RNA sequence: GGUGAAAAGUACCCCGGGAGGGGAGUGAAAGAGUACCUGAAACCGUGCGCUUACAAUCCGUCAGAGCCCUCGACGUGUCG
RNA sequence: GAGUGAGAAUGCAGGCAUGAGUAGCGAUUAGGCAAGUGAGAACCUUGCCCGCCGAAAGACCAAGGGUUCCUGGGCCAGGCCAGUCCGCCCAGGGUGAGUCGGGACCUAAGGCGAGGCCGACAGGCGUAGUCGAUGGACAACGGGUUGAUAUUCCCGUACC
RNA sequence: CAGACCACGGGAUUGAUAGACCAGACCUGGAAGCCUAGUAAUAGGUGCAGGGAACUGGCACUAACCGGCCGAAAACUUAC
């Protein structure tokens, strides 16, 4: 085991696949290349996912008081959340569904040794 | 045309599974004395001040 | 290019034919306000 | 100088033309712009030409540069400065610096601006 | 329709523009946090174990090598 | 003692998959740059250009709508993207008439209709009447003012 | 001049890869300004002029960067 810090971040409004394709890209990683992965990658779903993993750091940070450096992103994934239901009209009077879809972001980091 | 059959889980995971994205390649600049990572492509503009690190 | 649909409203015209007056001038009007008064509409007429 | 080889930039054949001349008066005023990438690499050689008609000193080259620019303050400036600026140097009066991405399109951005070394 | 016995409904600190969380507290419990008793299945992930890229498979069943885990014994790796 | 056993009724309800991160994102005008704001800006504000309408895509009303109008604030839902913006959410404010448009004036088609006649009853027509504008009669014009009303407020001069 | 994307091919400062610049080939057909003739519309001269994309050759002037990521070996048997 390590010492580990976590960060959730529930009912944010982007699709759980959509947080998922940028959340492939930084697991089981250092915490500051995490951050600039997402911050030069040009997927938007980027912005939430960097700030909950930034949170997890910051715990680290101030409620285990261990080094910044020594962060690597252990456990990182999005559950889906609750979905809004609402209705877009079609040609000769159909009426289709539309998913407003939300999502879970969770992250656990550990300072492992160097 | 329609689709004859449900499909099926491995199939479908087999084609969801192209729909990743790629991390870009960064490398390291020097700014205001304190190092950063940028594109390559971006490697300029920030040498002379052009892109906003925040 | 004709595209008029059924319903034009006119609030008079709603009202001279469906209103609270023509429904009690007559006795099916009447059955019909009580019927609906018994059912417990809260607008028993135009 | 060559055409577009693909659909035109601003839509349509006409508005591509005016959207150049633009983009050029908007240079040549301030030196410096912002745009996308593509646009930026169409804007550099028809901006390059019009400064070649500025550095060579003739009524008829400013009538040249008036017929494609129709800024009347940004002709003169274009004759006062930025012609005999570029007595000695002989062509690559522009250049494209890469930036950062949009936001709302994830459009390539880009930024031209006029070169201030000799 | 259902928090808890009682709002005691999370003071204060930290990340974040907020939303959301992490400490700290309340509580018998927060696997009770005003998205709240219990919280099944479909459906969706993440981690590990075995397998799978010369192969024509109603997707099982019977025989079965190899690997992995576990229970005994003798002992110290090989039978049962 | 049974509302006692579901896998099929193109069964009923709810939740969720497959297609699939796919089609589409709603005309025939078209946007650009500089600056500002802001956590964040292709979309908001300002300037300078470019373009489109121009017997309209301008100005004023009726019907219909109903607070959508103005000011301040907001940014969870809605907006086919984002949004600091919004016809969206919130609070406060705002509609001033002797002359405008109606009633208090008049009737048309028609409606209802004291008594009435007809009809087993329920009712049908209808006189006198009384409603009923899309019509007839009837006295106000120009300028200024508010963030939001203006022949209405004010100013000047009128008319009934 | 390779192409839906991808791939392919070339170049990347020890550099002519693309743009600009200079020159040529080519296309149009005789620019603007001036002078002149005519009352004028207009005509003549300066003068194969002016303008101009793709083709060719020069030219480092402008960009090809003070750069990141991948990516190299069990042995055994017989013959020799
Ligand atoms: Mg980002
Ligand atoms: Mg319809
Ligand atoms: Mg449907
Ligand atoms: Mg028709
Ligand atoms: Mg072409
Ligand atoms: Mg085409
Ligand atoms: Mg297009
Ligand atoms: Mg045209
Ligand atoms: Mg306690
Ligand atoms: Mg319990
Ligand atoms: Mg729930
Ligand atoms: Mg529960
Ligand atoms: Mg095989
Ligand atoms: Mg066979
Ligand atoms: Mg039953
Ligand atoms: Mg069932
Ligand atoms: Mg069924
Ligand atoms: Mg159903
Ligand atoms: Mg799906
Ligand atoms: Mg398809
Ligand atoms: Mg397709
Ligand atoms: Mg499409
Ligand atoms: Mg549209
Ligand atoms: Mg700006
Ligand atoms: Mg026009
Ligand atoms: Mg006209
Ligand atoms: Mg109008
Ligand atoms: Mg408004
Ligand atoms: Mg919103
Ligand atoms: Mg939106
Ligand atoms: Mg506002
Ligand atoms: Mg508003
Ligand atoms: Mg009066
Ligand atoms: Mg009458
Ligand atoms: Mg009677
Ligand atoms: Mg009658
Ligand atoms: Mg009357
Ligand atoms: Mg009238
Ligand atoms: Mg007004
Ligand atoms: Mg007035
Ligand atoms: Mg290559
Ligand atoms: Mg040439
Ligand atoms: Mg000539
Ligand atoms: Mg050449
Ligand atoms: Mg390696
Ligand atoms: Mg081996």
């Amino acid at each position: 085991e390590f010492p580990s810090a976590t960060a959730k971040a529930r009912y944010v409004r982007v699709s759980a696949t959509k947080a998922r394709r940028v959340i492939d890209l930084v697991r089981g990683k250092s915490v500051e290349e995490a951050l600039d992965i997402l911050r030069w990658a040009p997927q938007a779903a980027s912005e939430p996912v960097a700030k909950v993993i930034a949170s997890a750091a910051a715990n680290a940070q101030n409620n285990e008081g261990l080094d910044p450096s020594t962060l690597v992103v252990a456990t990182v994934y999005a559950d889906e959340g609750p979905t809004a239901k609402r209705i877009r009209p079609r040609a000769q009077g159909r009426a289709f569904r539309i998913r407003k879809r939300t999502s879970h972001i969770t992250v656990i980091v550990e300072s492992r040794p160097p | 045309a329609v689709p004859k059959r449900r499909m099926s889980r491995a199939n479908t995971r087999s084609r969801r599974a192209q729909w990743k994205a790629e991390a870009p390649g960064l490398v390291t600049v020097s700014v205001a004395g304190q190092q950063r990572k940028v594109p390559r492509r971006l490697l300029k503009a920030a040498r002379l001040g052009l892109v906003d690190l925040d | 290019a004709k595209g008029k649909r059924t319903f034009q409203p006119n609030n008079r015209r709603r009202a001279r034919v469906h209103g609270f007056r023509l429904r009690m001038r007559t006795r099916a009007g009447r059955a019909i306000v009580a019927n609906r008064r018994s059912k417990g509409r809260r607008a028993l007429t135009a | 100088p060559k055409p577009t080889k693909g659909p035109r930039l601003g839509g349509s054949s006409s508005h591509q033309s005016a959207l150049l001349a633009n983009l050029a008066t908007s240079l040549f005023e301030h030196g410096r712009i912002k745009t996308t990438e593509p646009k930026a690499r169409a804007l550099r050689p028809y901006a390059e030409k019009l400064i070649t008609h500025a550095k060579k000193g003739a009524l008829h080259n400013r009538r040249e540069v008036m017929k494609k620019i129709r800024d009347k303050d940004v002709v003169h400036t274009l004759f006062a400065e930025i012609g005999p600026f570029y007595a000695d140097r002989n062509g690559g009066y522009t250049r494209i610096i890469k930036v950062e991405n949009r936001k709302g399109d994830n459009a390539p951005m880009a930024v031209i601006e006029l070169v201030r070394e000799k």
